[PDB]
């Protein structure tokens, strides 16, 4: 299962 | 028998027209179980292993929604990075991301990871303690300052030590028939005369799983690396792997040479010697 | 950075004339990911070729397996043709049953 939140660089 | 779950993401910008190409794949140990290709018709996370098909609609809808959110983040990243490195908008660039977790032999969390690359080189990575960041250069340093202030490490640590491990265990059980089974390498040796006085002995290891393996040649009981050749481990295409190691020897002296095969699926290392 | 592809051409099962098999072309260690890989039969490109989903190694270099179902014979020659930004001209690796 993939992570929920993806922070941007 | 430790295990791991990993997700790989690749995004390639296409300045000529449209959005970046985005490809994501998920793996449990050396078995791919999902994928997403922005170029594919479904526009959904898709199964690539039988044991993941058991998951219901909610699973696929959630994974699809999340992977799409990943692509958008990567799309944004490609633009942000172009600026950081002061690059033209005309060239194509690549952002890669990999994250996941390992469970040790005790089936408990062992380690987690979350790393990022730009144009094939380390950019920023979460350290083993899952609390600090490794930034390769000043572009990555700015990202690091931003992620520290937003406490990104804390949020990832929660996923890697919890959710990640929990699902890895769930997948391990559901696909236990293959995921928790080791396929010992099937081995044999071939002989090829390269001249009237020399011959090549090739030691084969076929249809094994996992991919990790070691093939070594010995001459009269001692390791030999000169006059040998070992190819990189390669996928057979049916989920298993292959590898071989060769040595050139004086014709008639084949018996002095032994090939040693170490693999998790073998109670003890195998030793092969030519007929 | 750029990295040139390593190439391996081989069958999934021991080559046996007249016996159905799979011909593989494994390309790895390259960067960027855009690459052209064709399997050839007597110099001609095979149409029914598929490939695995793009993935990469610890060092970030990419790997892909291109494969096709085929039936080896004594005459037919097989090879993998690879073209990449790092290559001045398309590279060709002939299939050898013993490798």
């Amino acid at each position: 299962s993939l992570y929920n939140t993806v922070a941007t660089l | 028998g430790s295990h791991s779950m990993r997700y790989f993401f690749t995004s390639v910008s296409r300045p000529g027209r449209g959005e970046p190409r985005f490809i994501a794949v998920g793996y449990v140990d050396d078995t791919q179980f999902v994928r997403f290709d922005s170029d594919a018709a479904s526009q959904r996370m898709e199964p690539r292993a039988p044991w993941i098909e058991q998951e219901g609609p909610e699973y696929w809808d959630g994974e699809t929604r999340k992977v799409k959110a990943h692509s958008q983040t990567h799309r944004v990243d490609l633009g942000t990075l172009r600026g950081y490195y002061n690059q033209s908008e005309a060239g194509s660039h690549t952002v890669q991301r990999m994250y996941g977790c390992d469970v040790g032999s005790d089936w408990r969390f062992l380690r987690g990871y979350h790393q990022y690359a730009y144009d094939g080189k380390d950019y920023i990575a979460l350290k083993e303690d899952l609390r600090s960041w490794t930034a390769a250069d000043m572009a990555a340093q700015t990202t690091k300052h931003k992620w520290e202030a937003a406490h990104v490490a804390e949020q990832l640590r929660a996923y890697l030590e919890g959710t990640c491990v929990e699902w890895l265990r769930r997948y391990l059980e559901n696909g236990k028939e293959t995921l928790q089974r080791t396929d010992a390498p099937k081995t044999h040796m071939t002989h090829h005369a390269v001249s009237d006085h020399e011959a090549t002995l090739r030691c084969w290891a076929l249809s094994f799983y996992p991919a990790e393996i070691t093939l070594t040649w010995q001459r009269d009981g001692e390791d030999q690396t000169q006059d040998t050749e070992l190819v990189e481990t390669r996928p057979a295409g049916d989920g298993t792997f292959q590898k071989w190691a060769a040595v050139v020897v004086p014709s008639g002296q084949e018996q002095r040479y032994t090939c040693h095969v170490q693999h998790e699926g073998l109670p003890k290392p195998l030793t092969l010697r030519w007929e | 950075i750029q990295r040139t592809p390593k190439i391996q051409v081989y069958s999934r099962h021991p080559a046996e004339n007249g016996k159905s098999n799979f011909l593989n072309c494994y390309v790895s260690g390259f960067h960027p990911s855009d690459i052209e890989v064709d399997l050839l039969k007597n110099g001609e490109r095979i149409e029914k070729v598929e490939h695995s989903d793009l993935s990469f190694s610890k060092d970030w270099s990419f790997y892909l397996l291109y494969y096709t179902e085929f039936t080896p014979t004594e005459k037919d020659e097989y090879a993998c043709r690879v073209n990449h930004v790092t290559l001045s001209q398309p590279k060709i690796v002939k299939w050898d049953r013993d490798m």
